[PDB]
């Protein structure tokens, strides 16, 4: 994936603003949600019968993060996801057997919570530029399937 | 399939964009348009730049079908049946794009209604549009 | 939605597996284990080796719900009701599975069945076993 | 993508068997068939009005030969898909914006008419070698979009 320099500005200034200890929760709570075969993944995290369950579940809080900290650190090297998201690959494809449009699905989950957060300063511009970041991450995620 | 739940929350949420729905039916597709540049082709005789006056009034044509969708939600083969014909026979719109407008439309409901936007409403609001898209896509 | 020749064709099409009924669904099976390795750890108690007797029983109970969908066409949202509880409920099957699924179903008709596997025919048995997914995944 | 060498040795095994004047066309004609909003890119091959229009049509008949040429260029080049399929990358995704989805339906679609062809042949091993090659090809073809 290639960002313009506008875009990478576009990015990097809203990310500063992101709230790293919840942002990532709430993604990975709704992908929960919003794609219940996810959970099939998560069954050691206890109570995920209802969405208030699910979002305020400490655990999907605390994995969320976690979560957050890959796109950071996808976002600083945008010039090598490939190599970022090596082990993480390996991970998701090889041992968890996740299928990779879950990878899509998440990162469009991530740009939905975005979204909710920034409102009006989520601009289509700013939004067409983390598009192409999280395309990068999930292409990044699925190497090991291809 | 659509639980009273769902349809309560499309219900409720839509109800909430007021005078502005053909103003959100048109920031979604220019959300569509910029990140996903595919979908642009289907447009030779809009242009699509920001203020398009093309896309402000398709997106007031595309915000009074999920209106309608939302209104006929028992009813919505039969509702959409036209705009199924439309899209799939003379359009030929590729499944796929379904997927990236429903998304940009959530997007864009996120955005403005963040109040509305719960975990719960926007796995309603998924499902309302992948519903939509089912019919759209069913010729 | 299915056309009254995709009706037909499915079908007749169908008519010919005869007693195979069973054996092609096992193999299609096999084939989406082979082909599309993330499906296999639904089955972590089914050894999914060629000649599994497992696998075979489970072909058979695959076969007999399609051949139900094919008898009750036109019903196939009542029809397939409790299979659609069981994989979006208890097995958390991913949407995407139906698609590979459905694919290798393709593959075994043609790999047995070259009279009945014409253009035609190819995409009324696409349709019905997107027809099939669509309910399995509606919850 | 990695084929083992029983997987290499089946895919070429069988492709050298294959009839290249007819095959790609088989496969081309049956993604308009099947999968008919792609029939939108085809507007100048004419007659497309029914199955035994599209099949027979000498366009689609010529056309899918092309096709199979890639296919063919491809297996021949297992470890570098990439710059096999660089220019027809940009063919695909810069200048006719096929989204990229097409490329795996069409890829499944010759394993169909393989498997049409071949029968009893086309086993289950060897139909999971030509997906290793279909995806392949596939990802390839789609690396302008990522
Ligand atoms: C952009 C997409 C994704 C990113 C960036 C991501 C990131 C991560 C990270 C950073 C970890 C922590 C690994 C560690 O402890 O070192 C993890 C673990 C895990 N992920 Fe994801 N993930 C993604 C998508 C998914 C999806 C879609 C699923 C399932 C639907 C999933 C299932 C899991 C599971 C089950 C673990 C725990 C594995 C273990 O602790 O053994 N991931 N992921
Ligand atoms: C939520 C999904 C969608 C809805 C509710 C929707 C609704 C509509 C409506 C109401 C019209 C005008 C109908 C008429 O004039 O009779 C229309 C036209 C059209 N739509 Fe959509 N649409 C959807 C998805 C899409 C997608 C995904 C694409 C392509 C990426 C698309 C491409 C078009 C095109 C090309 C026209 C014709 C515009 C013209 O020629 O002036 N639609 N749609
Ligand atoms: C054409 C699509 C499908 C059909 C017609 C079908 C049909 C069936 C039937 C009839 C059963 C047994 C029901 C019962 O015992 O009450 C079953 C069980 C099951 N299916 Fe499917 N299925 C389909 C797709 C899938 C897919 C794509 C997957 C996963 C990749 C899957 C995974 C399972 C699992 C894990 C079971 C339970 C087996 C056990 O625990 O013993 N199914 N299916
Ligand atoms: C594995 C997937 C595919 C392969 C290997 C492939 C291969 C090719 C080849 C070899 C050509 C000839 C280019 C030339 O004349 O030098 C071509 C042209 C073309 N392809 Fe494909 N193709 C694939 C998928 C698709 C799909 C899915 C579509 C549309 C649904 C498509 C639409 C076209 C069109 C419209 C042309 C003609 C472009 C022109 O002459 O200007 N292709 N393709």
């Amino acid at each position: 994936v290639h960002l313009t320099p506008k875009e990478k500005s576009a990015v990097t200034a809203l990310w500063g603003k992101v709230n790293v200890d919840e942002v990532g929760g709430e993604a990975l709570g709704r992908l929960l949600v919003v794609y219940p075969w996810t959970q099939r993944f998560f069954e050691s995290f206890g109570d995920l019968s209802t969405p208030d369950a699910v979002m305020g579940n400490p655990k999907v809080k605390a994995h969320g993060k976690k979560v957050l900290g890959a796109f950071s650190d996808g976002l600083a090297h945008l010039d090598n996801l490939k190599g970022t998201f090596a082990t993480l690959s390996e991970l998701h494809c090889d041992k968890l057997h996740v299928d990779p449009e879950n990878f899509r699905l998440l990162g469009n989950v991530l740009v939905c919570v975005l979204a909710h957060h920034f409102g009006k300063e989520f601009t289509p511009p700013v939004q067409a530029a983390y598009q192409k970041v999280v395309a990068g991450v999930a292409n990044a995620l699925a190497h090991k399937y291809h | 399939v659509l639980s009273p739940a769902d349809k309560t929350n499309v219900k409720a949420a839509w109800g909430k964009v007021g005078a502005h729905a053909g103003e959100y039916g048109a920031e979604a597709l220019e959300r569509m348009f910029l990140s996903f540049p595919t979908t642009k082709t289907y447009f030779p005789h809009f242009d699509l730049s920001h203020g398009s006056a093309q896309v402000k009034g398709h997106g007031k044509k595309v915000a009074d079908a999920l209106t309608n969708a939302v209104a006929h939600v028992d009813d919505m083969p039969n509702a959409l049946s036209a705009l199924s014909d439309l899209h799939a026979h003379k359009l030929r719109v590729d499944p796929v794009n379904f997927k990236l407008l429903s998304h940009c439309l959530l997007v864009t409901l996120a955005a403005h209604l963040p109040a509305e936007f719960t975990p719960a409403v926007h796995a309603s609001l998924d499902k309302f549009l992948a519903s939509v898209s089912t019919v759209l896509t069913s010729k």
